[PDB]
């Protein structure tokens, strides 16, 4: 109640037209790469109903309980999140020198611990080896789906993980388009891809499956580049989809003009997808190792609201 | 041998620099920070934001000061970078009130060879005046050229 | 000779110029049997790769050019009508910002390669399309 309803069910709409492209390569097909969906039926302006994702936890939930956290299961001698929440929180208002430095000392203090998810539901090498394959994947398609469609706020309580399938799902999609980067202490990554996720993949990183998986996801992305243009322009037009971002939104995310920001989120969207980047043209592999890079650089993370729980 | 490698580690760096300055310039320019700029104008915000915008400025001044020297650098050692002089004298015109590249002209850029400038010799001479002056005034380095 | 006009001005005169360059069919009898796709072609393209390998000098050598005050490269309406008998600032940018499409090789929003940009242009320039709406003191058909 109180919420709308209907950007999530478009953005579910625009997850489904990419799904399908991802399942008409043969390349992605092979691979499974898919984005979780779930249906939404909005009732009203201010209210709706839509599915409830069964055997699903949130990954702040799963890591940052304070009772039951992973955090505090494993690594009991490191800071709790609330002291380093504290520690973000008071070091907001100081130059960014002192937030780098509070950054990494929370960081140094702050170990991930995600990995054993799949190590402790999974106690069988086999299903162990193929949840964490099909974790992976999931993470890199929906980054290289988000940063497409300039998805934002991915903090810890917007992504699901299933637990029979060890499986991301993304959550609360108001945000997207970029519209992140306009908020105060603006948004400075492509997409969430923190220690903790990192940490998950395995001891590769992202130097094994998860990079090759977003470069061909990208390619996907790039070979349907027509297709995209055209459903994300029905879509922006829409009189009722309300993307824009708006100073009271603006508030709640953190306690004519429409023509010309729609066509500069076009032309950005058309830019991501042929790979012109900082006015460079990129292959693919390159876009990939820009995007990644942007992502775990922790000068971009120590600048964003602790709110969006960097560390975590 | 040892001029050649310092001449190509100054252009590099140079061209690095330059490459970062731009990036700033251009988000500075960027549509995107207008918008966001709007945003805020519709009390900690503002204050955040003006520490943002210092910041912003202090790092582009650092990478346009470190170009300009690395260009500076890179122009004394050798001669097959000689058309660089439109990439260094671009920057020091663009910015005429640093007064940082100007010191660093009235020092360092004397010390180029003449004849390199000379294919530039009709834009530097389209803008001197002299409505700047002092030690470290644009108007006098760029007349102090013209005129060695 | 008369460069007085550079820089994709000449679109902006009545009856615009439509063709990047004059390819009529005399130039074209001049190199011989082959046409353009002789010789022509290939020092085209040679030329063209030779000038995108060097894309930051030319936008850098540029940018100082015409930020030039006395340089006076604009269209007004008293050059417009002798011809064929602050805003600077986004002009300028404007049009270093065509320049940096041309020198990558995008044109009309498409990625191009060297040979495709030359055959694109090649085929604007013989175009009888773009020559019929030519400017008689052009003289397309000479
Ligand atoms: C399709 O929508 C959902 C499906 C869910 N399925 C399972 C699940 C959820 C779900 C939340 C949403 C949702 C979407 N929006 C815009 N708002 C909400 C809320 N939550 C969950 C949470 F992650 C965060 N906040 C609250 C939550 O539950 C009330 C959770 O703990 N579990 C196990």
């Amino acid at each position: 109640g109180r919420d709308d309803l209907r950007q999530d069910a478009v953005m579910q709409q625009v997850f489904q037209m990419c799904n399908t492209l991802l399942q008409r390569n043969t390349e992605t097909r092979k691979r499974k790469l898919t984005i979780c969906t779930y249906k939404v039926v909005p009732l009203s302006q201010r209210s709706g109903v839509l599915e409830w994702c069964t055997g699903t936890v949130p990954i702040g939930e799963f890591l940052v309980n304070n009772e039951d956290g992973a955090h505090k299961r494993y690594r009991p001698n490191d800071f709790s999140a609330f002291q380093c929440q504290k520690k973000m929180m008071e070091v907001q208002k100081k130059s960014f020198e002192e937030k780098y430095e509070v950054f990494m000392d929370v960081c140094q203090n702050f170990q991930p611990v995600f990995r054993y998810f799949c190590m402790e539901k999974f106690l069988d090498p086999a299903i162990w080896f193929e949840k964490r394959l099909a974790y992976t994947r999931s993470v890199a398609t929906s980054s290289i789906v988000g940063y497409i469609l300039g998805l934002g706020d991915r903090h810890v309580q917007n992504i699901l993980i299933n637990e029979q399938s060890a499986e991301l799902v993304h959550i609360d999609l108001g945000v997207a388009f970029e519209q992140g980067k306009i908020l105060p202490t603006p948004e400075t990554v492509p997409f969430r891809l923190t220690r903790d996720i990192v940490d998950g993949m395995g001891i590769t990183g992202v130097e094994g499956v998860f990079r090759r998986c977003c470069e061909k996801t990208m390619e996907v992305m790039r070979n349907s580049q027509e297709t995209l243009l055209t459903i994300v322009e029905v879509l922006l037009y829409d009189p009722l989809f309300d993307w824009t971002m708006n100073p009271l939104k603006a508030l709640y995310l953190q306690q004519q003009s429409f023509n010309k920001v729609a066509e500069r989120v076009l032309m950005r969207l058309q830019e991501k997808l042929k790979g012109v980047e900082e006015g460079t043209v990129l292959s693919v592999g390159g876009q990939v190792n820009l995007l990644i890079q942007q992502a775990i650089d922790p000068k971009n993370l120590s600048r964003l609201f602790p709110g969006w729980k960097a560390w975590v | 041998e040892l001029r050649n490698g310092k001449m190509k580690a100054f252009l590099s760096l140079a061209r690095f620099s330059d490459t970062q300055y731009q990036r700033i310039e251009n988000y500075m320019k960027s549509s995107e920070f207008e918008n966001k700029q709007a945003l805020l104008k519709r009390q900690r915000e503002l204050e955040l934001d003006e520490l943002a915008l210092r910041a912003l400025k202090e790092d582009r001044k650092r990478f346009l000061c470190k170009a300009v020297e690395n260009y500076i650098n890179c122009l004394l050692s050798g001669e097959e970078h000689d058309m660089w002089v439109f990439r260094l004298c671009s920057l020091w015109l663009e910015n005429s009130g640093v007064s940082e590249v100007n010191g660093m002209m009235k020092r360092d850029g004397m010390k180029i060879p003449t004849y390199k400038f000379l294919p530039l010799m009709y834009q530097l001479a389209a803008r001197m005046g002299t409505k700047m002056m002092g030690g470290l005034g644009f108007h006098e380095v760029l007349n102090n050229l013209i005129s060695r």
